[PDB]
């Protein structure tokens, strides 16, 4: 019976770890896309 | 005679080639069609011009904002 | 055609019923997408 | 993003040349998975990312695999030109065909080689991010291309689930014929992929052939041309995933408007401007003129008349200069039109998708460079005559129990046969009740 | 996937000297054995038929049997002699005499045991076995009575691989020999119960190509083998060639036989054309295929007017458009209509491969299943029951061993067999 | 930080060769025992000292011995390439051999030679300032490397005391065999390797064939392939003494770590990375894939199946360009597993260690060149089934007395046959007795 | 608690030979009849009682009697392992054999043997105090089966009156045969047994081979193995009865629930996880897999096509680790499937069962270990189809009178085969009519 509650544990750390990675990935990729747009306007 | 199943007009000859490489050759893959044509030398020589003093003054004004 | 014996009219008549069904339930077939109004 | 393509057989082989190259000139990506990158400054588009994978060094490699029994035309992908781009392991194949029979496929020889493929794809699998669907191609006609991408198809769908499978299939010309045991093959493919598949694309060499011999100037076409216009379609319907756009369609949205219920999922496609270079420059190709095309019945690449039957639902893929106000308007004359006509349960028609990227133009190719097209992808009854056509010549050869013998020594009950063609029976008689008018209330 | 070839008797090793020929010359083989090609297109399936000797040498998968050494001296000193392995020879000391039982029951039996240990050294080497090739006449001796023997064996050893044979038949103008009929009936109720596919020739068949097409003035068997070694090697072209449709002899069978005891086809190859006239024709699809079904370009006495077409297959060799293809095939059953038995939708298959044969720019090979063939096998029962009433040479027979009841039986069967063909001729829907 | 090295016998020191090749290659010493140096201004750098020593010249020399009972190899060594590298007095080498008799070695013909290997083994005790363990290498098939080997480890294990002793040992393949004596030589060898080493990693020659036919791309293998894979995996494990890293771990960690009893002390090896350089550029090779990899039966170097039994400890070394995070991820997701099982008493089953100096690639070698790898110790219960296979083996022979006359000839009472089996007896039971769940609570 | 079994004729007491065999096996007695001295019966309890009485030493001895007219078989029962498990009286055995003669057993020999059998049955029923029913085994192909049978039920049928009697018979194979006149034998005992039995279940020994060549691995099967698996099933049905469950089934409750007309009483059979020992460890097979293999007809023990007909009641037995809901699920999705068919005024079709106790593992056996298993007794219109062949048969050979002669000196007027035949004859028209949809007409 814990052996479930062991599982759905793993897993929801997982996707809990895999969407703090998704946003700092965005954070990342967005400031170097302002700062080119700057650029080009410059 | 030696010319059953031949034929007189162009004997000794084999036509070893298949159809894919024919079809996708290296020709058909060369991605310097796919460009669009290059600019002039003055026009490059600006290029580069004003690509460097953009550079220079986004820099200036970035290391006088943030000192 | 072949001679006529026991086994090959049994093996002839229980196929010719057999085909008979199936062709039975080809032309008696119900739907299964559900259309009703609600 | 990403999506991974699964190639069956002779005719998957085949088209997936002709799609790897159509996507490698597409992104710019070299034979050998270079980019010759003409700056550093910048950075380079993700685009690519939902056909290429790139390494630590740089190098590009596709999510692909290809699959067949007999070895000759793997090994002549492994021999041809684009061997540097292929990983080795994605190329599987067999030592012996499956002879035109489903059951060899089916029972006894795909069985030992579909392990190797479901190891492939768990691979694959395991390195991406947001996988949103599986593209299939294979052709029903022969035997090891119904056989194991049934097989295979079933395995994918208890393992990975939810996940879609959109498939584009080659079906037999309903007078063009190939071999003689196709009515059979193509019957017991059909009734898997009914139970497990969520939208089939159908295609006739027929067509294409009619297409190219009246639109393009050809008259000796071979089945590189075909190939070729089936990966146009393929990267028309895949664009809306790599490239900006003002109004994007994921396959789900896909799938959420052309089907209606979950038996109805066969559908028509075509594409607007097949023209010839020496013409194009002769006439404007405005987003009228081409959204009048695609209705056209010359424009399919499936032997069918739409006149004959109702659509259930549009969907219409616009990439290049096209701007929402033309479409509205396209749109809005069509259906002031009389021929053509909807069932009265779907009145609002049209899904509509615009992108910005206009086709790719490939050296060797036929088409002209055009800046804008449209591709279509239909639901409608009309469909219901391809299988009639293939039941009632499977009805004359089977009442003789033609060849039978090779399917049952091969391993499968003669059940099998009737309870397939019960079932395209029940598919058939469906598609006669979904397009009857409600005329009756109660 | 590699093939075993199996020539018995004076016809077998004569025919397979030629195939083995035009074999070693399409694969750019020189006559000493060493490969001299020009392109790798050759050698990537060249263990199909050869076994690769050490430092360049290639050895041909081949059982040559006879029981006097007259046809081995004859083939060892052939231009191409010297390729065959010398312990692939198996030879007796004494004829088989023209007759059946001789060659089945008393010089078989003693010698069998070696073939069947050379057949199973030689299958055993293949990582990956394709069926049997076996090339005999049907009214000689030896070839007749050994070769039905072996194929008896080799199919209770390898029940699962393909059984493929091409066959010399009696003619019915000119016999060669007076017991032919006996042989020939015994032959194919063997044949009938062991093959999956066979092929029949007649040689009046090759004398009418070479005399009406050809236009020869003094035609010898060396042209009549090239012939037949030309459409041998056809066959298996898509099995070592790459193509724009392979095809495979299992697909062949599956597309050919509709029911397992109709397994007898006809055959024929079409671009032939006298050396005069062949400056003033160019080739093309509509010529191949109209020449394809031209009766005096089939290797069979039986003509396709007095019959109908159950299946027929074509295979085609060179850079051509698949349009043309299917075109032709539709037109032809179009035009036709009443020569194709009509609860099949689609007769004909068709296969296409890059390479031709050389100095063809393209080239076609056709196998037919037409009722048509029970018109030789009846011919046959009727000479057959014609000396059996008066036991007109039976104590030769009867002499070595046979029991009477094997010949009613092989006529019982042969009956049996025109019987069934004539049944499906006349048959119909209702 | 130093480590001594003894050989024993025709594996043993043709697996030396290519370790001492490997470890020059690896630290840049010549063939002749000199270091070109590459900076003019600086310090030497000192991490030769864990297998060289130095003299004051600056000439290397290493710290090892050959021993062997025939000349032939060891003259062949002696008269090789690397003639000036060792020591000639290290190279000892015997009139005649021990003729696959475990017997002769140990009593009548390993007694003469065993002094003078232990005078240069305590003369080379005598040059260290650390010392963290002897490793020795021998095969159990043979007659001179089971009784000698045996004999040495006993005077050793008085002499020295509590030093440490690893074994890498040649165990008899399950199926693949090369003498008919093999069964009692092994089982001779038992008691020896029993109480007289710390842990024994067993490897068997089949398992390192079938990663080398399956992996590589190698149709016909021969020894000195297998033995450039051990000198890798020596190499993988000896680099945590010799180079920087996150996580050093020291010789002693393992014992402690790895051993839960003092007899249960046999571990199972595999190594991930093995790879050919054709399919190395077309693969990414990330940490989890290779932590994937060392859990497969497929990259195991010893033929045992660890799903028929259970985990009791594993060390995983990554070497490499790795981040300890990305171990920890990987490390969660095995646990995760379901068909990777650990027994309940042992909750915290993994120790890590990780290197920052990244694999050496061999000029003549067939290994690709990677960024990372990663190297497997486990011990488990499934390594009971190796020692019921030599038991029945040696059963079916020692019922009819098949060749007991020559060991009894050469020296050895009956009564030790029994004995030795009786003793492999009682740790089969031990390894059932350990792996039993405590259902019962008292 | 009680229930008393009766083993007559040849493939009876082979076939109770088995199954005594496992049934010792599962609770633990000894051949002896004596409870091991190491099992400490924790339970204290007593579940025995179902198959065995015990002694007031403690001595076990099996409720059963041995019937033959030959007496070589019983005479190996006597000499064979379980001498000392029978009562000497319960081995009863006659003269000489019936000959494969109804007619002998029932009027020539039977009659003598009846007297002493049924005075065996009433110094057991008097010794009982809550019996539910016999099980009978028998062969309707044999003589003394088939009269010696009829003969036996009758008598109890008039005895015992409203007790139940439930038959576990091998029918002749529709084309495997070991005898000429099975025909005329099976022809009169199912006129007997139509009247006089309870339940009855069918088997065909082709059917069996079948099973045991494509799931099994067996080449060259014999009727040991038959028997094991009849042993299997026997055990599977009754262990409901005898054993601790969720949901428990007494046989009485199989009589109300599977008849729907007192004539309807003929059952088909089938079981699931036939797999054999050496492989199979891999899958776990949950409970709608081993529910979906139920209803494949490559699992059931007798030779009929469910597809051809309707059922009219389903009585499932689930056996091992199950969980009610994941029956309750699996029946359902049963019920969706539209190749499954069921008559009309049978809607709720099912009966479920779950016990805790796992099927028993035979030393010698050939079944894998398994920890759930899934059994089926169903009702359905296909069965028409068997006896319509045999009657077929019957007329072959009654048209010319092949063999009469014998039946008739042995004593039967011609009338009693023209009986027997209308009466079949009238049970192929009740399968005719109950399988009728009969719509309400107005
Ligand atoms: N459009 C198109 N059709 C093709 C192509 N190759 C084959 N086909 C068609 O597909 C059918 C033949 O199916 P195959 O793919 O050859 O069958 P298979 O998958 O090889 O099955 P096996 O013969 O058992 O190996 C015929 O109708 C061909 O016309 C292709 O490259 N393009
Ligand atoms: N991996 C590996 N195994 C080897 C090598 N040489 C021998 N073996 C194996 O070790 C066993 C033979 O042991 P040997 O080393 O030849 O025995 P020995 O030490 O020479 O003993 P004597 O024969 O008495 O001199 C066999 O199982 C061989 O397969 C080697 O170079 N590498
Ligand atoms: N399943 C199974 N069937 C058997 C076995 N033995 C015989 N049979 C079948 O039962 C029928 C023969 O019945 P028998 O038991 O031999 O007849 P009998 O009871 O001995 O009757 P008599 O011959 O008069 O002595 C045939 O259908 C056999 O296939 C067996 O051991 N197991
Ligand atoms: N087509 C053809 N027929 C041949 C050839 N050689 C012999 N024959 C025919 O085969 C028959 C003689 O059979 P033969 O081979 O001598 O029988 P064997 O004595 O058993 O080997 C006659 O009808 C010959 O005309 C040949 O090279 N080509
Ligand atoms: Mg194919
Ligand atoms: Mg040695
Ligand atoms: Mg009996």
């Amino acid at each position: 019976r814990q052996r479930e509650e062991e599982q759905r544990a793993r897993e929801q750390a997982q996707a809990v770890e895999k969407r703090m990675r998704l946003a700092a990935n965005f954070e990342t990729r967005s400031e170097k896309v302002y700062e080119q747009k700057d650029l080009m306007r410059r | 005679t030696p010319y059953v199943t031949s034929d007189a007009r162009n004997p000794h000859s084999r036509f070893l080639q298949t159809t894919n490489r024919e079809d996708y050759c290296e020709k058909n893959a060369d991605l310097r069609t796919l460009r669009r044509p290059d600019l002039g030398a003055r026009s490059r020589v600006l290029l580069q011009v004003a690509l460097n003093a953009a550079r220079e003054e986004k820099n200036a004004t970035e290391a006088e904002r943030k000192q | 055609a072949p001679k006529r014996t026991a086994e090959l009219l049994w093996l002839e008549q229980q196929r010719a019923r057999q085909y008979e069904q199936h062709r039975k339930r080809v032309e008696q077939q119900k739907p299964c997408v559900d259309n009703k109004t609600p | 993003r990403e999506a991974i393509c699964i190639h069956i057989g002779q005719a998957g082989c085949q088209v997936g040349n002709a799609c790897w190259e159509l996507f490698c000139l597409e992104h710019g990506i070299q034979p050998d998975g270079a980019m010759p990158s003409d700056k550093t400054i910048g950075v380079e588009d993700d685009a690519f990312n939902t056909f290429f994978s790139e390494t630590g060094a740089g190098k590009h490699v596709p999510r692909a695999v290809f699959l067949d029994l007999e070895p000759t035309v793997v090994d002549e992908v492994r021999t041809g030109t684009y061997r540097q781009l292929f990983h080795p392991e994605q190329l599987i194949s067999g030592k012996e065909d499956a002879a035109n029979n489903y059951a060899r496929g089916h029972y006894t020889i795909g069985k030992e080689i579909v392990d190797l493929c479901l190891d492939r794809i768990r691979k694959l699998a395991d390195n991406c991010t947001g996988l949103q669907g599986f593209l299939v191609y294979h052709a029903v006609g022969g035997g090891t291309g119904s056989g194991l991408g049934a097989l295979l198809l079933e395995r994918l769908s208890v393992d990975y689930g939810k996940k879609s499978k959109l498939g584009y299939t080659v079906y037999p010309s309903p007078q063009v014929s190939t071999a003689v045991v196709e009515p059979y093959n193509s019957v017991l493919s059909t009734h898997s992929l009914l139970e497990h598949t969520d939208v089939a694309a159908m295609l006739d060499n027929e067509a294409i052939y009619d297409l190219t011999r009246r639109n393009l100037d050809i008259e000796r076409p071979t089945y590189t041309n075909l190939n070729r216009l089936i990966g146009q379609v393929v990267s028309s319907l895949t664009a809306s995933l790599r490239f900006d756009g003002a109004l994007n369609v994921d396959l789900t949205e896909f799938q959420t408007n052309l089907v209606p219920y979950p038996r109805i999922h066969f559908v028509l496609t075509s594409y607007a401007p097949v023209i010839s270079a020496e013409k194009a420059y002769h006439e404007q190709l405005s987003v009228s003129e081409i959204s009048n095309a695609v209705f056209e019945p010359a424009s399919m690449m499936t032997k069918c008349d739409p006149r004959h039957g109702k659509y259930m639902a549009c969907c219409l893929m616009y990439r290049g200069d096209v701007v929402p106000k033309d479409v509205n308007a396209a749109v809005a004359t069509i259906k002031t039109k009389r021929t053509i006509q909807f069932v009265d349960w779907s009145p609002t028609g049209f899904k509509c998708g615009i992108n910005y990227q206009p086709p790719t133009v490939v050296p060797g190719g036929d088409l002209a460079k055009v800046q804008r097209a449209v591709c279509m992808i239909a639901n409608s009854t009309a469909i219901a005559e391809v299988f009639a056509r293939i039941d009632h010549k499977f009805d004359l050869m089977y009442s003789k129990r033609a060849f039978v013998h090779w399917y049952v020594g091969e391993g499968m009950e003669e059940g099998e046969f009737s309870e397939a063609r019960e079932d395209l029976a029940a598919l058939e008689k469906d598609y006669e009740e979904v397009g009857a008018e409600s005329a009756d209330m109660d | 996937r590699e093939i075993v070839c199996v020539q018995a008797g004076q016809c077998g090793n004569q025919i397979g000297s030629k195939f083995w020929e035009v074999i070693s010359d399409e694969h750019g083989v020189d006559p000493t054995g060493t490969y001299q090609g020009d392109s790798d297109l050759q050698l990537e399936r060249i263990n199909v038929y050869f076994d690769e000797a050490t430092g360049g040498r290639y050895v041909p998968r081949s059982v040559l049997i006879d029981l006097e050494p007259g046809t081995m001296d004859s083939v060892r000193a052939g231009p191409y002699g010297q390729i065959f392995r010398p312990d692939n020879f198996i030879f007796g000391q004494s004829g088989a005499g023209n007759n059946w039982a001789k060659g089945h029951y008393t010089e078989g039996a003693e010698l069998i045991d070696s073939v069947l240990d050379v057949c199973c050294k030689e299958a055993e080497s293949c990582d990956c076995l394709q069926g049997f090739q076996i090339c005999h006449s049907l009214g000689g001796g030896t070839g007749s009575g050994m070769g039905t023997l072996l194929i008896s064996k080799l199919r209770e050893q390898y029940p699962d691989r393909i059984m493929m044979t091409f066959s010399i038949i009696p003619s019915p103008k000119v016999s060669d020999t007076v017991v032919e009929p006996y042989n020939t009936t015994l032959s194919v109720h063997q044949l009938v119960e062991n093959s999956d596919e066979s092929m029949c020739i007649d040689n009046e068949a090759l004398y009418d190509i070479c005399f009406r097409t050809l236009k020869l003035t003094t035609p010898t068997f060396g042209d009549l083998n090239h012939l037949v070694s030309a459409v041998v090697s056809g066959v298996t072209c898509c099995l070592r060639f790459p193509g724009q449709l392979n095809s495979d002899l299992r697909k062949l069978a599956v597309n050919l036989v509709p029911f397992p005891r109709l397994h007898f086809f006809m055959m024929g190859f079409a671009p032939l054309t006298s050396r005069g006239s062949q400056q003033y024709r160019g080739l093309s699809v509509p010529e191949l295929t109209q020449q394809m079904f031209d009766a005096k370009n089939m290797m069979q006495a039986a003509d396709p007017r007095h019959g109908r077409y159950l299946t027929a297959s074509a295979l085609f060799r060179g850079r051509m458009s698949t349009k043309e293809v299917d075109e032709q095939m539709l037109n032809v059953q179009n035009k036709n209509s009443s020569y194709f038995i009509e609860w099949i939708p689609n007769n004909i298959k068709s296969s296409v491969c890059d390479i031709p044969p050389k100095g063809l720019k393209m080239a076609v090979t056709f196998i037919g299943n037409n009722t048509c063939i029970q018109e030789m096998f009846r011919r046959v029962g009727e000479q057959f029951t014609l000396m059996f009433r008066r036991k007109a040479f039976l104590h030769w027979y009867t002499g070595e061993g046979m029991d009477e009841m094997e010949f009613t039986e092989a006529e019982s069967n042969m009956n049996d067999l025109v019987s069934e063909y004539q049944q499906y001729q006349d048959a119909t829907i209702e």
